[PDB]
């Protein structure tokens, strides 16, 4: 019961192994103190609820300050132990949530670059892919990964540029046309186009639909609106969506 | 990504509250309030087929258990 | 049990003698293959479908529309 | 009247009754009332592998002669009800959960709250009667409101104390 | 525009200025007006508070007792009135709270009324009667906005305090009241400012440097606890919904066509005569000459078309008002107090406070409603069999009508339909001519319906006041009045002024006047300064961080009541460039309104506050 940290079982393996060393006598051909201890790394997690949330948020954390040796050796750990918390889960989750972080530091609220996914994509492939392929193990030309961890990206990229439509269509227009061009090659379900409108109706008028807004800007705005989603869509029907 | 999706357009599943309760695992839940008190020899053979058995699941969890309420703290 | 979860994963052919299984097709195309043979119940899966709940005018206008 | 005297324990003339029900031409929902009344009337006598045996088959028609769901709810409660006074709820633990989150988007208050105590008198017999006291006071003040599930619940409350 | 008055809006760049004919809104950018507020004397008005949560509201607080709200985005025009019993008010404040009931799993309390169809409203213009979706009397200024998306309810919280006294009045979602009773009425403490930590955490401060805090923090924290708040107030709304609708029909539907009735025959013919008449002409149809008359002239053609439209929509839309209001009303009422009902019990076993509230009040409630649904069903079979004896009483009417009118008249209608015929058509004669039906209770038992809802309605005050403003003051703290200055200033008498919050920051900052205490051991000296020291203090346990500095008052500025300044917060520097890029009458050199008005002084006093600085205004009250 007084187990709670990652730290306090390996300084209870190191006083347990201590006297392995002065005394041998585990096999070396039959890993047999691997086994026990195993097994009581499984039922420390698969008894203890505190330890296991512990392990979580600790690698949680390590993931997330780039600490990945010590990544490395608590993914070891778990697979060892063969716990009902599987590796494969929590090295899903640490690397979602790492991909989200870094989109949400590089492509917010830059919109004058073209083709700038590809340019995120590439530079994180080259900062984090080869430390997240050790940390898996799988090979490092895993070409299925890849291909969904880029769809993850202009996910996340959509998601962005949706919270953002706003300010992307009334105030960098038309600096950010480019953007939106490519925004257009991604966007392919009448759900997606419902909350780019559901959301840009909520904020302009938020904003623009205060009277206490002069109504010359008002206007102004409102048509440098019309010309961006007219260019973002040619059919026009968001148009009249946002017009009725 | 497709979980995502929908979150897009947490413990709120009763996926998580089973979890939060620690009750996950059935068989040792189950023993473990058998075992609570005894341990009849009739009984106790039943559970040692159980840690004896040809093949299930968390055996090593069961033995370990047994073990416990054998020789642990009392 | 755990040998029957075994089980759950494996058999795909109909293999008769299902229902002591928990999966409701493999048990309907037997169900199926035994009716061809012995010449039998095909039970339809009902479409669980599924917001607003509006004001009583609204649904009364609704039913007074719809009943011409 | 049948209900009434198994209410205040008059287990003499319920037994009287139900020997009319299997040689009377009943109605459908009159069938299902005295099937209802066999199996309530079996668990206060305490043989439980007569009434388990009956039970499923109950339900298991109540699912194929008549996709009657109200009483598929009902007669499935009554399972969990036999297993957990048997000392053994745990079985009953991937059933009741099953309806808790089917029950929870359908919306009716009723069904939610009945599994809550039947999940709280799982948890309080497994030892660990902590949470189910911590899960109880935080919806103490929804599960009032129903009347016929008060008793129970004022039951449970001094158990606790 | 030269004013000491003038508080910017936090969210949008719009001030609210005060002018003679009343309160003037003009824009930051263009000033160019906006609004106009209709105010009689300015002297009335205590303080005026704007939306901090949307902005697009402001409110404006009476000293008599009447609160009044007014949207700027509608030019001003009024949107709610409201009152409050018997109250002195000094100085209010609008808060404006969004909850977040985010979805948990260990919470069961599944909600049916939104499940339930929402209710109607019943309104009649002058062509015909009309029925609206049902809209809540305090509903559209708290309607939720189309500008929110995040479209939370709202809880509505005015804080009110009485003068003189030092009466702590809250006041909840418009209805609802709660009266809190301050221990420190020892002294008359003049209140200085309100200052606003969180929602629903307030710091109120005194004249005499003494801190006062209300803390709604348990109560929003407690679930349970604002769901009380809202039920009590629903149920109070229903039953006068009922009630509104109750008088509608009497005035609307009941009494035009009994009064109808009432002047076509007992102003013309009488009632004990005509019964007995028409009896007659039932069953021997014998007519007299007098009754021709009274069929030819009083009644006629135009009358009788007019007799069966009023008597018609008398029948047929009472059904409705009794089906489609009081049924879903008086069901909603039932499921309310239960659901009141089980709350109290539930804190009187979880809190187990050792005073109890006795629940007689919400069972007399429950037993009233219920005998109400019962009752009003009644009465809805009941119309169902007048509407029957109605046919069939001027069917048979139309025959004798139109045959003392044409003599050529071809009977088409034939008693042979109906073999019970005569017993409908004499039955209806005495429920419309007896002296029961004489009353305007004849339709329906109006005076039994008027008097059970009054009854709950009276009965439901009671149990607001007995028992909902018990559990509400239990869950409310008031801070007893503390003295935070006293450790940095023990020997000097505080003169408190005005006090402000930064936003995006937690630091309050203060201006006050030190007068050192003059023990009877030194005779007179000339160090009985007013010093306006300035610190902070961090907002939640109001603790001194940087050291005062004196502000050194030049000399020329010694002539101007200092204890009148209040903070301006909303970068006053804006309207500073603009008057002298305005060619407007004012002047900047000292902002001075001709050479021939009152001049008053922008202290800019740039207290570093971390890095930044606010803005003061010093009025001119001359001594």
């Amino acid at each position: 019961n007084n187990i709670n940290y990652l730290k306090d079982i390996q300084r209870w393996e190191n006083y347990y192994e201590f006297p392995l060393r002065y005394v041998p006598i585990f096999d070396v051909n039959v890993n047999d103190w691997a086994l026990e201890l195993n097994s009581l790394r499984h039922y420390l997690l698969n008894r203890n609820i505190k330890f296991k949330n512990n392990l979580r948020t600790r690698l949680d954390k390590l993931i997330m300050d780039d600490d990945f040796d010590l990544a490395d050796n608590l993914i070891q750990w778990l697979k060892s132990a063969n716990g009902s918390l599987s590796s494969t889960e929590l090295i899903v989750n640490a690397l979602y949530s790492k991909i989200n972080k870094f989109c949400e530091d590089n492509m917010s609220r830059v919109w004058n670059k073209r083709f700038m996914i590809m340019e995120t994509f590439n530079k994180f492939i080259n900062q984090y892919w080869s430390q997240f392929s050790k940390l898996v193990g799988c090979p490092e030309d895993d070409h299925e990964l890849t291909t969904t961890v880029f769809n993850c990206f202009e996910s996340n990229f959509l998601r962005i540029r949706t919270n953002e439509i706003f300010d992307i269509c009334v105030l960098a227009y038309p600096d950010s046309k480019v953007t939106l061009l490519e925004l257009r090659k991604i966007m392919k379900d009448f759900k997606d186009y419902t909350n780019i409108v559901t959301t840009f109706l909520s904020d302009f008028k938020k904003y623009i639909l205060n009277p206490s807004v002069t109504t010359v800007d008002a206007l102004l705005r409102y048509v440098k609106t019309i010309k961006a989603f007219l260019v973002l869509d040619p059919t026009g029907r968001c148009l009249h969506s946002i017009t009725t | 990504a497709a979980e995502s999706k929908n979150y897009s357009r947490g413990n709120t599943t009763s996926s998580q509250l089973v979890e939060s309760l620690g009750i996950q695992d059935l068989t040792m839940v189950e023993l473990d309030t058998l075992l609570s008190a005894a341990l009849t020899d009739s009984e106790s053979y039943n559970l040692g087929l159980l840690c004896s058995d040809k093949n299930s699941g968390d055996i090593l969890d069961c033995q370990l258990e047994l073990w416990y309420k054998s020789f642990g703290p009392h | 049990q755990n040998i029957l979860k075994i089980l759950e994963d494996k058999l795909s052919e109909v293999r008769d003698n299902l229902e002591l299984l928990d999966r409701a097709d493999l048990q309907r195309c037997s169900a199926i293959i035994n009716s061809i043979r012995s010449d039998c119940k095909v039970p339809l899966a009902k479409n669980r479908s599924s917001k607003k709940p509006s004001d009583i005018y609204s649904i009364l206008s609704e039913i007074v529309k719809s009943a011409s | 009247v049948a209900f009434k005297a198994l209410e205040e324990d008059d287990f003499l003339k319920v037994k009287q009754y139900l020997l009319k029900s299997e040689s009377l031409e009943l109605d459908y929902d009159q069938k299902i009332n005295l099937k209802y009344l066999r199996v309530k009337y079996l668990v206060k006598i305490g043989d439980y592998d007569l009434s388990m045996r009956l039970i499923n088959q109950y339900v298991k028609e109540c699912c194929e002669e008549v996709a009657d769901s109200n009483w598929r709810f009902k007669f499935e409660i009554e399972s969990i009800n036999v297993l957990l006074l048997s000392d053994v709820g745990i079985r009953s633990l991937p059933k009741i959960i099953k309806l808790i989150d089917e029950y929870k988007e359908i919306g009716n208050p009723l069904r939610c709250v009945i599994l809550l105590l039947k999940l709280c008198e799982v948890l309080i017999q497994v030892g660990k009667s902590m949470e189910a006291e911590c899960l109880i006071s935080c919806n103490l003040s929804t599960i009032l409101e129903f009347p016929f599930v008060r008793k129970k619940t004022d039951e449970l409350l001094e158990s606790l104390s | 525009i030269n004013d000491y008055f003038i508080d910017y809006n936090p969210l949008f760049p719009i001030f609210a200025t005060r002018i003679a004919k009343g309160l003037a809104i003009y824009r930051v950018s263009d000033h160019a007006r906006l609004a106009v507020i209709p105010i009689r004397n300015i002297n009335l008005v205590a303080n005026y508070d704007w939306d901090t949560t949307t902005g697009k509201f402001l409110s404006i607080f009476f000293k008599d007792g009447t609160i009044r709200i007014h949207d700027i985005f509608k030019d001003g025009r009024l949107v709610s009135f409201l009152r409050i019993p018997s109250t002195k008010i000094s100085k209010g404040i609008w808060d404006r709270i969004p909850l977040r009931y985010e979805p948990n799993n260990r919470d069961f309390a599944c909600n049916i009324i939104d499940d339930l169809p929402k209710l109607i409203r019943f309104v009649k213009d002058s062509k015909r009667i009309n029925i609206v979706p049902y809209t809540q009397p305090n509903s559209l200024w708290r309607g939720p906005d189309e500008d929110d998306l995040d479209s939370n309810e709202k809880l509505d919280v005015h804080v009110v305090f009485n003068e003189g006294n030092d009466k702590i009045t809250v006041f909840f979602n418009g209805d609802y009241a709660v009266f809190l009773s301050v221990d420190n009425i020892e002294n008359e403490n003049s209140l200085k400012s309100i200052i606003k930590v969180q929602d629903g955490f307030y710091q109120c401060f005194y004249e005499d440097g003494t801190v006062q805090t209300l803390n709604l923090g348990p109560l929003l924290q407690s679930k349970s606890s604002v769901n009380l708040l809202n039920y009590i107030m629903v149920i109070k709304e229903l039953i006068g919904y009922m009630l509104t609708h109750l008088e509608f029909i009497n005035r609307e539907l009941a009494t035009p066509y009994l009064d109808f009735v009432k002047r076509l025959c007992d102003e013309a013919y009488g009632y004990g005569k005509l019964k007995s008449e028409l009896e007659a002409l039932f069953l021997l149809g014998e007519i007299s000459c007098d009754l021709e008359d009274w069929l030819c002239n009083s009644v006629g053609e135009k009358n009788f078309k007019r007799w069966k439209y009023l008597g018609c929509e008398a029948y047929q839309k009472t059904v409705q008002i009794l089906t489609l209001i009081f049924v879903p009303a008086c069901e909603r009422i039932i499921i309310y107090v239960e659901k009141l009902r089980a709350i109290l019990q539930a804190f009187s076993i979880q809190n187990k406070l050792s005073y109890t509230s006795d629940l007689t009040a919400v069972e007399v409630l429950l037993k009233s409603s219920q005998k109400l649904l019962t009752m009003t069903l009644n009465s809805i079979i009941g119309l169902g069999r007048d509407e029957t004896l109605f046919e069939k009483f001027f069917i048979w009417f139309n025959d004798r009508l139109h045959e003392a009118l044409d003599e050529d008249y071809k009977l088409k209608f034939q008693f042979e339909d109906d073999l019970y015929f005569g017993y409908d058509l004499l039955s209806y004669f005495d429920r419309i001519l007896s002296k029961k039906g004489t009353e305007p209770s004849s339709i329906i038992d109006v005076k039994l319906y008027r008097d059970l809802i009054n009854s709950m309605s009276d009965m439901e005050k009671d149990i607001a006041q007995s028992n909902v403003n018990s559990h509400i003051q239990q869950h409310i703290l008031v801070d007893l009045k503390t003295d935070v200055f006293a450790q940095k200033y023990p020997s000097s008498q505080i003169n408190l002024l005005d006090a402000i919050k930064l936003p995006k920051h937690n630091y309050i900052v203060y201006l006050i006047q030190v007068t050192k205490h003059n023990s009877a051991q030194e005779p007179f000296s000339e160090e009985n300064k007013k010093k306006l020291y300035i610190g902070t203090l961090k907002d939640e346990n109001l603790g001194i961080i940087s050291k005062e500095s004196s502000v050194k008052i030049p000399a020329l500025f010694k002539s101007y009541r200092l204890s009148s300044t209040r903070f301006v917060p909303n970068r006053v520097h804006s309207l500073l460039r603009d008057i002298g890029l305005s060619d407007s009458n004012y002047h900047s050199s000292y902002i001075r309104e001709n050479r021939e008005n009152d001049d008053f002084i922008a202290c800019t006093a740039k207290v570093s506050v971390d890095g930044r600085s606010a803005s003061l205004v010093f009025p001119k009250e001359k001594q």
